[PDB]
């Protein structure tokens, strides 16, 4: 009986998988593109000219 | 803004205690699915 109770504890420990890693935020996309950065490009162009 | 900040605090508080019991909650969930 002692091993059977231990076996069940190992069975429940196997199924209760949630562990060291947890997904807080699933990925989403920022709708504003990060490149090219238009304003800084234009400023650099004017200054270079 | 005060209402919004209260809602943020309440949501975060409620979330935290859920995470404390989350490990037990899933184990209880599995046993309920595992009871013959």
């Amino acid at each position: 009986l002692q091993l059977l109770n231990r076996q069940q504890e190992l069975n429940i420990a196997k199924s209760s998988a949630i562990g060291n890693v947890r997904i807080i935020d699933n990925a989403v996309t920022d709708p504003n593109p990060v490149r090219p950065k238009k304003t800084i490009i234009i400023v650099i162009g004017v200054v270079l000219g | 803004i005060s209402h919004i900040l209260d809602s943020i605090s309440q949501n975060y508080l409620a979330q935290n205690i859920a995470r404390q019991a989350a490990q037990d909650a899933k184990s209880l969930e599995f046993l309920n699915q595992q009871l013959p």
